[PDB]
């Protein structure tokens, strides 16, 4: 059993208002172990009793039919229905027009609860036709408080400072510091998870690396770039990873203003052409290159 | 029309230059070979030459296409009848020659 | 109650069809003759081939037109097995013809059909053409397999001049007394985009909204971002005077227009504009790729925004 | 120009429906003599013969010898829609492209016509040479349909064993193998009186498929007959009342 | 068992020779219960493979190693081979096409409905093999995740690629990465010297420095450069001429005549060049890689960052079409301009 | 209870709003009977099928309004084309005379074949059957079938135009709603009416109370402060206290890169730059958006346009 | 608490599935005058009435009036688990929540119900007029579904065409031309085969076969059907159910050339 739906547990708030409405859709985002799933969950069981129970949803034909299946069934009587279909931003787009389709012709019977991750679903019932709720993650020092008792009582042998490295690699969200502890236990056999190990999982570059190729790119010469590119390849680090990092370092150095606008544009560019499925050797010799030109002046 | 009027009749109306008419009749004779297969450029002939090779030696020609529904249930019906059945004639006519139009 | 006009003046006779003329020509030719081998015709829409093939097949058949002639559209179904099961029929289908004549099949939209459907359809073709021709008709000719064309007389149909549409429209102005003045033929003729059946309708529909046909009534009848105001569009962005492009863009934007509508205007805009050659090509080169990043879902104001600096800086 | 009607136009029906399987697009041959057909398989495995006398029709006018295709699916969607009692009156022209058929209601105040198109189908037939079989099997034409049936769910392929004291049927397949023999009567009932005429014992091999094809004119007649030779191929012959003959012949398995 | 590469390939994860740390964590995550999906990933010929097969060697018995011959269909019908054995099943789905969708999920149905046939003597699942994730659809790799949710109890899935660049977040947030490096120079030194040796042979240390960096760390192309040098001569020495692979030498002819005159007929012949590259299957990509690391042999440094940017940039487009010698053209003819420019100034 | 978008939705002509031309055109057509088939486009939600209900409904009483206008929609799919709208398109009517109507909803998400045998089904019946097309984009529409019909384009709601018609509901759902809560609701609505209903109602949900903070919270979009004090951060704080402060307040308060960049587009264009330096930036921002369509990670692409801001000011100061 | 007692409960079954070809789901307009059905065609081509008088139920309970609507496929379904000699008894609630369905056989203790889920349904009274028709024609029900299948195969529409003689039944299509004349019956001692025709102008209509035979389905119902019909008015087609209602049928005529 994974530990993460061992442990998913702030927004009770919002219950009593979809309880008050005796009904514009739902749409929940936010970091995903924010507890929306459950928070929905508990919000129904509220709203409808024991004794009301209610479906929950990969295709878009499927899906929709059911839909209608569903919604064109009489009701004892409450009135209304609300549906899940959580993974919303998962569907593609032509998808999630479909699902908006089908959310009319059937809001005289039921609702939808929407649960996605955000901007990345599509624009039409974003805007009209959804109330949206926003879930704020958790605090960085309650995480950490967290995965302490988490490690306490699953006997993993983690320190303080490891945690705080495990809930910076899990940038902002919950769930993956659980997922990735369990993983490294497992991995190392309990004996000891230092903070290498967590690198590796989570596969962050380690930093120095970063320093490394800084040092190639202020020295100056095209061979060293080549040379240290082709090594990072070789390690197999993902250039996503490499781009994020190095723009994590450069945005907080001393550079000039200029050499950091250029650096980061360039960031940028890299970024959306990996995002196209470029080839990563060239596009990380390319904005090594550009970090050279900035850095040799 | 003009075509099938100045079709050839017997093995003098082929044409010279042509080295598949005058290879074709050695394999077709009665070396153990089982299917056959067209290949290379239009413009030879290759529809009419297993007509000519089966009328200069007598053999019996069968012809299909793609204009009847092409289930394979169907394929058996039109295959297995036009290979493993003889002929409602003379003994001379009863070999027959079958030939198989748009594969795809 | 009255026909539309696209309708009601429909040309009945190849002598009245102001298309492609040496195809015209040829089709009259196809006529008189009578052994008319199987014939495509592919083009832009509403040029007139569908006018033009039931007028051939009216003139060859004649009389006989009522069961000598089979016609299959979109609206029907032209399945796998429609092809095999109607098309066969009706070419095995005994009809006694003058020596000239064969049954005619005209299968209209014919690039709607699928792969398998023609592919059957070929033998078919191939099989009864000593009776029976067939009459495609598609707006793309790469639709329809390479063997299909193969076994048939292609015939391109083009755009027609604004010569012809002019003299097509004022012969309906003739028949329907309509008044006018020349910005309102032009700006017909610039809806039109060639097309004789947009042309009638465009002006039909301008003629009943508000009589009198003139510039105005037309671009009112027939909304449109105005040529005009993208025509000061372009020429601003000539002269890189980004911030005049904007205002435009944005009373535009400001009108409602999607940005779809506006970028197919500054294209249309783009054809004849004069300006320099080698810096229209990269206006059109431009003006592609921004459409592009439109028609794939990012049709934000800030596209078109970044069309118009991008021109400008194409001249620097 | 062709006229002709039939009383009995069950008839009709039976045999045009016992025919479309095997062929779907026949020639008919309108003559004075009455109407013949003989329609013959692209591939040549089997022949089939129909001849109606003129004289059987009630009436019957043919002007001029003429042929005109006929689809034998569409008549048989034409002719399911006359009743079993009706009157069937065919007529055509000189060339004409459709077919006039008419089914009468027997005087029941119901008229029905019909006009079919026909095909461009000028295959002029070829003669089959007329052979003195070395066995001749005339036994009822149920029974028959029942051993095609039978035989065929065990294999493709039937051996045909002709012997003077019974006939022998046998097939063979991969869920095993299973014989039938009909034994010469001694005149039992008459249809049932199977009758054989051995004057060599012969032995052949045939697809059942086509067999079974051949049996869905049973309703024609309670008897069938069945004749072969070593190197003729096989002769399945139904009486049809007095109208004329229905013949099938399929060439035997190499 | 001929071919050094096979022969000398360990079959546990305790022999390994290299990232004997990643084959420790490994065997920890075996032996312990609740086996997870996984995502191996790294350079080609660093050992992916060699490492999933021992992982497959403790995780079942030795019989994993008897594989067999399979071929399914699947409904759309499009038939396909695959790999197996009586614990799990290999398969490259992106071989199907775009119905590759399809395919892994009736696979995945098959093995699950299978696994539960009392495949249990040692495992509670069956392990379905990935080969070339990264070469999948957006929507597959969704089909695969969802699937892989599906049939967690019943199966496991290991994934292969030579990149996590084309592999969708969602599959990588639900499955362990597990990244195996290139080895380095010394390491493709004592396994090639190791091989060399059990082999009853003598691998000098220079020669083996030469095989290494000419191998450009790929494990496979070291041994069978090896293996060629040693049937072309067994006496080796420092001067060895050690062989390489025909499209290489071509490249860099293609790299060049490129270099060596910047005119138009010049310019055709690379297309011509280019068309016998792209003839032979080798990735675009590879190609510009490689010309692109040839040409900046001959560049000045000063012009050497202009060089790779432009064919950063000619690749992301490459990427983007389809026609892959529109780009590649595209590419020449641009370096041959700045090069013209630069030499000529 | 029973959501305002429909429980305040138009029932006769009178309670359009806007399109009073429009309504004009299409009474003065019905009318006279000169009804020619219809194309109507424009943005969602400016009332093109409410418009269409209605003058149906004025023509066609309810008791035969079922049995001669097939109401359809495009996306609840080519069979719809050669099924029930050629049968009904192939038969007159049942009780009364005169032509029939057919209306179909999202009639830009039908397949070009589609559109190519809706074309043909329209002209082969258009004597005694009437089309009326309704669709967001008109490019989304064969050129060949959009010549059939006449082109009616629903603009955008204009705010002074629509506004009288949310303070009929303000009056009927007692929400208190304040001067600037109504201009917010305005501004976010852009033109949508549909919009303006849901965001009215989902606020008055939220907390029962109107203002402009208030929607603002509830849509998540940025307040004009928020755009201002990020442009002038961009302007003039270094790029390292310019990306601290700006993703502190993007992970502060929520906000999304597309709507912040679409607001700095808007001041951009509202501030006086210099040609140049204006040009240089929508560039940029323009390639910046194209960034986040493919799904890139937002934090570089929000550097990136504070990386864009930051090379102007030495350009500026110049 | 709606209760309605049927001795002859095979009538139900062939009304059921009389619907469920042309109509899917439908409100039944029960009220204490009887049970009536009124729905129109998906395609919005044809209609469907129904009228169940209350004095042909053995004992019909409706206390108050409702407006019950069910799917008509899933209620025939259930309805053919009852056999065709079983007294069928409808029973509705004091609100229509589920329809209770019970089957009680004819003589022996075997008892079945039924339970269905209910639907609910936006529909309007459709103005069906009581007009004169300028032609009307009585003949045999299975007399006129062969004539409805016969020329389905000729064609997917029929031209009628009505004379003081007889009723002619013409079509056409691809494989050829068709036309079925059937005169005035002159003298039979019973209508059960007689055609009645009565008319007063000459009328010629043509119709969809494949409604025709989705209309033909109710002629289980009754030995002999009515057909009505004028010029410019849909075909009218009702089936005198045995001392209980009617079904009629309502189907606009297709487009001339
Ligand atoms: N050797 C030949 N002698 C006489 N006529 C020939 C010869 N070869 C070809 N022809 C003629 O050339 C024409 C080609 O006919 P046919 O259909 O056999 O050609 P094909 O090459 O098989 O077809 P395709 O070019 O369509 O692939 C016919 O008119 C045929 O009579
Ligand atoms: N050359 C022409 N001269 C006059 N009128 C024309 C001409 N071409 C087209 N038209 C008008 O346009 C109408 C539509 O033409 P038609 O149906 O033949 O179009 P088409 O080119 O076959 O296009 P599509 O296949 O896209 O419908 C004609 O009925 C006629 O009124
Ligand atoms: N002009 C208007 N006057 C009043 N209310 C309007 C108007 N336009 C839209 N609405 C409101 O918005 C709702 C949605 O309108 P409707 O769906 O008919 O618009 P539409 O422009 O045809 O959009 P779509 O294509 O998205 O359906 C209506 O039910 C009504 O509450
Ligand atoms: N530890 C090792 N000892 C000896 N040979 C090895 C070792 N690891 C890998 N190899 C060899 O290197 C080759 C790498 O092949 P493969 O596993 O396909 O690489 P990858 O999967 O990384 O592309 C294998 O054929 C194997 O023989
Ligand atoms: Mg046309
Ligand atoms: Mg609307």
């Amino acid at each position: 059993v994974p530990w993460v739906e061992k442990y998913r547990p702030f927004q009770e708030e919002v219950v009593a208002v979809l309880k008050k409405s005796l009904l514009p859709n739902l749409l929940f985002y936010g970091p995903p172990g924010t507890g929306k799933t459950s928070t929905i969950l508990a919000a129904a069981r509220e709203l409808f009793g024991p004794e009301l129970f209610r479906l929950r949803v990969r295709g878009i034909q499927v899906v929709r039919e059911k839909v209608k299946n569903f919604a064109q069934l009489t009701v004892s009587g409450p009135p209304f229905k609300i549906v899940i279909l959580d993974e919303a931003d998962s569907m593609t787009s032509a998808a999630q027009a479909a699902l908006r389709r089908t959310m009319e012709k059937e809001s005289k019977t039921t609702r939808f609860c929407l649960i996605c991750n955000y901007v990345s679903r599509i624009i039409e019932p974003l805007t009209s036709r959804c109330s949206k709720f926003r879930f704020k993650p958790l605090s960085d020092k309650i995480q950490q408080q967290r995965l302490l008792d988490i490690a306490k009582k699953e006997n993993v042998k983690i320190s303080d400072e490891g945690i705080a490295y495990l809930v910076k690699v899990s940038e902002g969200d919950l769930r993956k510091a659980i997922t990735f502890l369990q993983s490294a236990t497992r991995l190392t056999g309990g004996k000891e998870i230092t903070e290498k190990v967590i690198t590796d999982i989570a596969g962050v570059i380690p930093a120095e690396k970063i320093d490394g190729v800084f040092a190639a790119c202020q020295s100056g010469s095209f061979d060293k770039l080549e040379a240290v590119v082709k090594d990072l390849i070789d390690e197999g680090h993902a250039a996503t990873q490499l781009v994020n990092q190095l723009h994590d370092v450069v945005v907080e150095n001393n550079l000039s203003d200029k050499q950091k606008s250029i650096i980061t544009e360039k960031l940028a560019e890299v970024d959306k052409c990996l995002a196209d499925g470029a080839d990563e050797h060239l596009q990380l010799i390319s904005l090594c290159a550009t970090v050279m030109q900035q850095l040799s002046q | 029309l003009w075509v099938d009027e100045f079709a050839p009749r017997h093995y003098t109306e082929l044409l010279s230059d042509d080295f598949t008419n005058r290879c074709l009749l050695k394999w077709l004779k009665l070396p153990k070979q089982k299917v056959a297969l067209l290949c290379g450029p239009p413009g030879l002939g290759k529809t009419t030459l297993a007509h000519v090779i089966a009328r200069h030696a007598g053999y019996s020609v069968v012809e299909m296409n793609a204009s009847d529904d092409r289930s394979p249930e169907v394929f058996r019906t039109r295959i297995e009848a036009a290979t493993q059945m003889e002929s409602v004639l003379g003994a001379g006519g009863k070999p027959n020659c079958l030939v198989i139009d748009e594969i795809d | 109650y009255e026909l539309p006009w696209v309708e009601k003046y429909r040309p009945v006779k190849l002598n009245e069809i102001v298309g492609n003329e040496d195809t015209v020509s040829r089709l009259e030719v196809f006529a008189r003759e009578g052994n008319v081998p199987n014939i495509i015709i592919a083009g832009p829409p509403g040029t007139g081939k569908t006018t033009s093939i039931l007028c051939l097949a009216r003139a060859l058949l004649g009389p006989a037109l009522k069961d000598a002639m089979l016609e299959l559209n979109a609206s029907n179904d032209r399945g796998i097995d429609v092809v095999r099961n109607k098309i066969k029929m009706f070419a095995q289908q005994k009809v006694t013809l003058p020596k000239g004549r064969h049954k005619i099949i005209i299968l209209d939209e014919a690039d709607s059909m699928t792969d398998g459907a023609q592919q059957a359809l070929r033998r078919t073709m191939e099989i009864y053409s000593k009776t029976t021709r067939f009459a495609l008709a598609c707006n793309a000719s790469d639709k329809i397999i390479e063997p299909i064309q193969s076994r048939c007389a292609v015939l391109r149909y083009t755009k027609l001049t604004d010569a012809q549409i002019l003299t097509r429209l004022m012969n309906v102005i003739e028949k329907e007394r309509v008044p006018y003045t020349d910005d309102g033929l032009e700006a017909i003729i610039f809806t039109a985009q060639g097309d004789m059946r947009q042309a009638l309708n465009n002006l039909q529909s301008t003629f009943s909204g508000f009589g009198f046909i003139n510039s105005e009534n037309v671009f009112k009848v027939c909304d449109e971002p105005h040529p005009l105001l993208v025509k000061e569009m372009i020429q601003h962005c000539v002269n890189a005077n980004i911030d005049e492009a904007y205002k435009i863009l944005a009373h535009l934007w400001h009108l409602g227009y999607s940005p779809e509508d506006i970028i197919g205007n500054i294209f249309r805009v783009c054809k004849t504009f004069q300006m320099a050659e080698y810096l229209k090509l990269e206006f059109i080169k431009e003006i592609g790729y921004t459409h592009m990043k439109i028609a794939e879902g990012v049709n934000s104001l800030l596209q078109m925004a970044g069309l118009l600096a991008r021109l400008c800086q194409k001249t620097m | 120009m062709f006229e002709a009607r039939l009383v009995q136009g069950s008839i009709l029906k039976k045999v045009l429906e016992a025919l479309k399987d095997l062929i779907n697009e026949a020639c008919w041959d309108i003559s004075s003599s009455g109407v013949n057909l003989q329609s013959m398989d692209s591939s040549h495995v089997s022949l089939v013969q129909l001849t109606l006398r003129s004289e059987g029709f009630d009436t019957y006018r043919c002007d001029r010898n003429l042929a005109m295709g006929v689809n034998l699916t569409s008549m048989s969607k034409i002719l399911k829609c006359a009743g079993n009692e009706d009157i069937i009156t065919l007529r055509a022209e000189d060339n004409a492209d459709t077919l006039a058929l008419v089914f009468e209601a027997p005087n029941q105040e119901k008229v029905s016509d019909y006009e079919m198109k026909l095909m461009d189908l000028d295959v002029e037939q070829l003669g089959i040479p007329e052979q003195e079989y070395s066995c001749v099997v005339k036994m009822p034409s149920g029974e028959f349909a029942r051993i095609c049936r039978d035989l065929s769910h065990i294999g493709d392929a039937v051996v045909i064993s002709c012997a003077k004291d019974g006939v022998k049927f046998s097939a063979s397949g991969e869920l095993g193998n299973g014989n039938i023999k009909l034994s010469q009567t001694s005149n039992v009932d008459e249809e049932e009186a199977v009758t054989i005429e051995m004057n060599e014992p012969v032995q052949l091999t045939f697809a059942l498929r086509y067999l079974n094809f051949f049996t869905k004119a049973t309703p024609l007649s309670s008897t069938v007959t069945l004749s072969m030779s070593a190197d003729v191929p096989l002769v399945v012959e139904y009486k049809i009342a007095d109208m004329g003959h229905l013949k099938y012949y399929l060439a035997p398995k190499i | 068992m001929s071919l050094w590469v096979d022969k000398y390939r360990p079959c546990s994860l305790g022999r390994l020779d290299y990232h004997k740390e990643q084959a420790a964590q490994l065997r920890n995550l075996v032996q312990c219960g609740d086996f997870p999906h996984l995502l191996v990933y790294g350079p080609s010929g660093a050992g992916k493979k060699t490492r999933i097969m021992c992982i497959l060697r403790e995780l079942y018995g030795v019989g994993v190693e008897k594989l067999r011959i399979e071929h399914q269909t699947i409904t759309t019908k499009i038939e396909i081979s695959t790999i197996a054995s009586n614990y799990h099943l290999e398969v490259n789905p992106s071989d199907a096409g775009n119905s590759d969708r399809v395919v892994i999920q009736e696979m995945l149905k098959t093995v699950a409905q299978s696994q539960q046939l009392e495949t249990n003597s040692q495992r509670d699942f069956k392990v379905v093999l990935l080969t070339e994730v990264d070469k999948l659809t957006k929507d597959a790799q969704h089909a695969l995740r969802r699937t892989m949710e599906k049939y967690m109890s019943t199966c496991r899935l290991i994934l292969c690629c030579n990149s996590t660049s084309k592999v969708i977040p969602p599959i990588r947030s639900r499955c362990l990465a597990v990244r195996v490096p290139a080895p380095s120079i010394e390491d493709i030194c004592h396994v090639l010297s190791t091989v060399c040796k059990k082999e009853g042979l003598n691998l000098p240390s220079q020669l083996a420095h030469r095989l290494a960096e000419k191998s450009c760390r790929n494990l496979r192309k070291a041994l069978l450069m090896c293996e060629a040098c040693r049937v072309q001569q067994y006496p080796f020495t420092a001067d060895q001429e050690i062989p390489e692979t025909d499209w290489e030498v071509y490249l860099r002819e293609t790299a060049n005549a490129i270099v060596s005159q910047q005119t138009p007929q010049r310019l055709l012949e690379v297309r011509g060049r280019l068309y016998e590259l792209l003839t032979h299957c080798i990735p675009p990509e590879i190609i510009m890689k490689g010309l692109l690391s040839e040409l900046l042999h001959n560049c000045d440094g000063q012009l050497k960052g202009e060089v790779a940017q432009m064919a950063a940039y000619y690749e992301h487009r490459l990427q983007l079409g389809s026609k892959a010698i529109y780009h590649l053209e595209a590419f020449v003819a641009k370096f041959m301009a700045l090069y013209k420019k630069f030499m000529e100034d | 209870n029973l959501p305002w978008v429909e429980k305040y939705r138009p029932q006769t002509l009178n309670d359009l709003i806007s399109h009073q031309d429009i309504l004009s055109t299409i009474q003065k057509f019905i009318n006279e009977d000169r009804l020619p088939h219809l194309l109507l486009y424009g943005p969602p939600g400016t009332g093109k099928t409410s418009t269409i209900l209605a003058c149906a409904k004025q023509l066609y009483k309810d008791k035969e309004f079922g049995s001669m206008v097939l109401e359809l929609n495009a996306s609840d799919d080519i069979d719809i084309i050669r099924g029930p709208i050629l049968s009904f398109a192939s038969t007159r009517t049942i009780f009364k005379k005169g032509f029939k109507l057919v209306i179909l909803d999202e009639a830009d998400a039908m397949t070009q074949d589609a559109q190519n045998a809706l074309r043909r089904v329209i002209e082969k019946f258009t004597e005694n059957t009437r089309f009326c097309l309704i669709c967001n984009y008109l490019s989304k529409i064969i050129p060949a079938l959009q010549s059939r019909c006449t082109r009616f384009r629903f603009g955008p709601l204009t705010p002074e135009l629509m506004v009288p018609r949310l303070e009929h509901v303000v009056e009927e759902e007692k929400v208190d709603i304040s001067e600037d809560g109504m201009k917010a609701l305005v501004t976010l609505s852009s033109g949508d009416m549909r919009r303006a209903l849901n965001i009215l109602q989902s606020t008055n949900m939220a907390f029962g109370k109107v203002t402009e903070e208030t929607v603002y919270t509830c849509t998540g979009h940025p307040l004009k402060s928020d755009i201002a004090n990020i442009l002038d951060w961009m302007l003039n704080q270094d790029f390292t206290t310019a990306y601290r402060n700006i993703t502190e307040l993007k992970t502060l308060k929520g906000l999304a890169l597309h709507d912040i960049l679409t607001e700095i587009h808007l001041f951009v264009h509202r501030v006086d730059f210099p040609s140049s330096v204006r040009i240089h930036l929508l560039t940029k921002m323009a390639d910046i958006e194209y960034r986040l369509s493919v799904g890139t990670n937002e934090k570089i692409q929000l550097s990136s346009l504070i990386a864009a801001f930051q090379v102007t000011r030495d350009l500026i100061v110049a």
